[PDB]
RNA sequence: UCUGGUGACUAUAGCAAGGAGGUCACACCUGUUCCCAUGCCGAACACAGAAGUUAAGCUCCUUAGCGUCGAUGGUAGUCGAACUUACGUUCCGCUAGAGUAGAACGUUGCCAGGC
RNA sequence: CUGGGGCGGUCGCCUCCUAAAAGGUAACGGAGGCGCUCAAAGGUUCCCUCAGAAUGGUUGGAAAUCAUUCAUAGAGUGUAA
RNA sequence: UUAUUGGAGGUAGAGCACUGUUUGGACGAGGGGCCGGUUACCGAAUUCAGACAAACUCCGAAUGCCAAUUAAUU
């Protein structure tokens, strides 16, 4: 159970921090969030 | 012994659970529907005062024909549409009763929609 | 002697002793009984002591009921230590009786024998008593 | 002796329910699959496996572990299937009485027993590595237990 | 069996009841068929007399003011200490 | 040497009613703090994440029964 | 006036028992071709019709059988006061719980149809 | 800190009783928990209703599974109350 | 501060509807005396009567508390 940092490819900054269980989810997780620089939802990926 | 359950009474449970945040307010009055094995009824209600304002049904002599039944639902929908159009043809809320939104009640609602009412 | 098989709490507050008897003020199983007239705790050694004394005078003739059961545990500290480092260990079981509570009931003997057996039993108890009969009228 | 006031008031057999039984599988998952295949071969309704409802003490059981299977035969095709199966199993049973005298729980339950004997009467389960006992239950749409036994007595052996 | 009664006037305080019981008098009430509720008082020894003669379940010719009413004793409170009756209910029997 | 295993408690939470029946309140005033719903929200009254009951308009408070054995609070406008 | 839809009211409204009713409603009821669907089953859901039936659901009349409601009077407890150290007493207000008499087999709003 | 001090125990947070029907309220008074977990055990839209008891029935550990009736949460609710 | 009116809350007291504790008596199902069964005895369930509770509650005061009135005194 660790901390993760979701990163926006275009936004150029990392402004979403969440948690995860490395055992159940060894993969890197993806989800779309809102980036207040493009004014729209874009895909975010764990670093 | 196998005991078969009354279907109408099971409907009222579902209806009361649905009808918790849905209420008529004299600007959005509640559109209720009651269907039987032969007929379909409708009613516009303002729950804030507990008074109804309009009414239409399939067994009415106005809409009398042998359409399958769904077309009867369509025409009664279009009919209560104008009766409500006489006054306050505006936003309403649709009280599906306890019925699954499908088939006959769905046809009634689409008819009322495509005819002027703003829900 | 008499004590519950299990309780939820082993260390309890002590009962209230002022007032009058709440229930159990009538003879309902036998025909004679012993009524209390003052207030006290009964300690479950006194109950057995009084029951043995009363049941042997009747020569196993009649029947006896005990309308009292010790439900409450009381504690006591080891030999005179300083005050206050926790509550002590359980030492006995008590029942609280107030004026009007029937204590024993007998049946199946003459009124004379009953009077004598209850008098014998009342001398082992820390409470003033009174012979009563099954009410009527 | 019917004396029906109206034709609507006439006791008829409501439905039939047959369960695969215990089917408790510690390591018999393949045996459970074979029993499911057998239940599907017997009657023409898709067999639905069951699951545990509790955690039995001192038993290889937890919340899940699909130990069991049930099928619900109530359709006209299922009715004809049950009737033909009863007629056939009546010969292979080889019993004078056939059924217990007191089978109803008062409500009108069949609760018949099966010990894998007449089971697989159509195709001899020579490939089977275990026995497949069953539990056929018949639902009586009748209030009276005696009248229900009398109605089931027609086309029946008890 | 004939018991005579006296009507209690309104609102007896607890000292009044205590003085009343310190006599041989017993507070009581009568209610039921053909009557409105009336608060009365009764002498204790006469009540015990008539009850020892008519039995626990019997009829009494209770006299209330100017009327007389057939009545039956519905309930009664009793002090186990002091051995004295402390209240009685009377039930008109039609 | 004897000791005890009991020594601890948590801080008290100041639950219960915070406004009176018949009193005039402003918009988001808290009316009742609780665990669970001992009292339900009625008319013009919301329910927070910690089950806190609060007013949604200005008006007067009214506690009132709900069914056989339940209660609710409402706020009514003119005052 | 009857029935139906939809609301308000702490079961005085409920559960139980007995008895009657139908083309004006409603339901059981016919079937699964189509919309749709069932860990399987047109059982349930959904759709298409009107052959039968009041048997059931439901509606009306009877009963207080269980459940619910419930006085008056008395008792317990207790604010205040006055005595007192009694496992207390006296005065004055408030006044239970249990129990008894008794009530009760619902009351009422809006709409449509029938009257 | 401490019913002198030492020795022993304890030190932050959560829930209950003591607590005297608002809130608050002490003792080395009486009982227990925490230093996380979940990618669904989060959101929304649709459905659905239990334990248990009772009677039957291959295996039946008495009760596993199946069927009927009653059954107010007695079931269940990640983790103490 | 008092009169009147409205409200939140579970103490005293009571009670046993739940969770625990307890005394008698029935009823039956079971093991079981036997020669499988009688009876005993043993344990479980439902019942009838009667009791106990700081961490029980189908109930539930007196007081105290929060408020509002062109109310009366201060």
């Amino acid at each position: 159970r660790v901390n993760v940092t979701l990163a926006c490819t275009e936004c150029g900054d990392r402004n979403y921090i969440t948690t995860k269980n490395k055992r159940n989810n060894p993969e890197r997780i993806e989800m779309k969030k809102y980036c207040p620089r493009l004014n729209k939802y874009t895909l975010h990926r764990e670093t | 012994m196998i005991s078969k359950i009354d279907k109408n009474k099971v409907r009222l449970k579902r209806h009361a659970r649905v009808r918790t945040n849905l209420s008529g307010t004299a600007e959005k009055p509640r559109l209720n529907v009651y269907r039987s094995n032969k007929h379909i009824y409708a009613q516009i209600i303002d729950d804030n005062k507990g008074v109804t304002l309009a009414q239409a049904s399939s067994k009415d002599s106005d809409i009398a024909t042998t359409a399958t039944k769904v077309e009867l639902a369509t025409k009664v929908g279009e009919a209560i549409a104008k009766k409500a159009a006489d006054k306050g043809i505006k936003e309403i809320v649709f009280d599906r009763g306890g019925y699954l939104y499908h088939g006959r009640v769905k046809a009634l609602a689409e008819a009322a929609r495509e005819s002027g009412l703003e829900f | 002697m008499l004590l519950p098989k299990r309780v939820k709490y082993r260390r309890q507050h002590r009962p209230k002793t002022t007032g009058r008897s709440k229930g159990g003020n009538y003879v309902t199983f036998g025909e004679f009984g012993l009524q209390a007239t003052t207030t006290s705790w009964i300690t479950s050694r006194q109950i057995e002591s009084a029951r043995i004394a009363m049941t042997r005078y009747m020569k196993r003739g009649g029947k006896v009921w005990i309308k009292i059961f010790p439900h409450t545990p009381y504690t006591k500290k080891p030999l005179e230590v300083r005050m206050g480092a926790g509550k002590g260990a359980v030492e006995g079981w008590i029942a609280v009786v107030k004026p009007g509570r029937i204590l024993f009931e007998v049946a199946g003997v003459s009124e004379e024998v009953a009077r004598e057996a209850l008098r014998l039993a009342s001398h082992k108890l820390p409470v003033k008593t009174k012979f009563v009969k099954r009410e009527e009228l | 002796k019917f004396n029906y006031s109206s034709v609507m008031e006439v006791p008829k057999i409501d439905k039939i329910v047959v369960n695969m039984g215990v089917g408790d599988a510690v390591q018999n998952s393949k045996v459970l699959d074979n029993a499911v295949e057998e239940l599907e071969l017997i009657t023409g309704q898709k067999p639905l496996v069951t699951k545990a409802k509790k955690s039995i003490a001192t038993f290889r059981l937890r919340e899940g572990m699909p130990i069991g299977a049930k099928v619900t035969l109530r359709g006209e095709r299922m009715y004809e299937f049950l009737d033909k199966l009863i007629s056939v199993s009546l010969p292979r049973v080889r019993d004078f009485q056939g059924v217990s005298k007191k089978a109803f729980d008062g409500r009108g339950n069949y609760t018949l027993g099966v010990k894998e004997q007449l089971i697989f009467p159509e195709i001899d389960y020579d490939k089977v590595s275990k026995v497949r006992g069953m539990d056929i239950v018949i639902v009586t749409t009748a209030n009276t237990d005696e009248e229900a036994r009398e109605l089931l007595a027609n086309f029946g052996m008890p | 069996a004939s018991l005579k009664s006296i009507i209690r006037q309104g609102k007896q305080t607890r000292s009044d009841l205590k003085q009343l019981r310190k006599s041989g008098k017993v507070p009581a009430v009568v209610y039921g068929y053909g009557t409105k509720n009336v608060s009365v008082k009764v002498d204790e020894v006469e009540f015990i007399k008539v009850i020892r003669e008519v039995g626990r379940n019997g009829v009494i010719e209770l006299g209330v003011g100017s009327k007389t009413i057939k009545v039956m004793v519905a309930d009664y409170q009793f002090d186990p200490l002091k051995n004295q009756i402390t209240h009685i209910d009377f039930l008109a029997i039609n | 040497v004897s000791s005890t295993k009991n020594g601890r408690d948590s801080e008290s939470k100041r639950l219960g009613a915070k406004r009176a029946d018949g009193q005039f309140v402003t918009g988001g005033s808290i009316l009742y703090r609780q665990r669970g719903t001992k009292i339900y929200p009625g008319e013009n009254v919301g329910r927070g994440g910690d089950d806190t009951l609060f007013a949604k308009i200005d008006g007067v408070v009214k506690f009132e029964r709900k069914g056989r054995d339940k209660k609710q609070v409402s706020v009514y406008a003119v005052a």
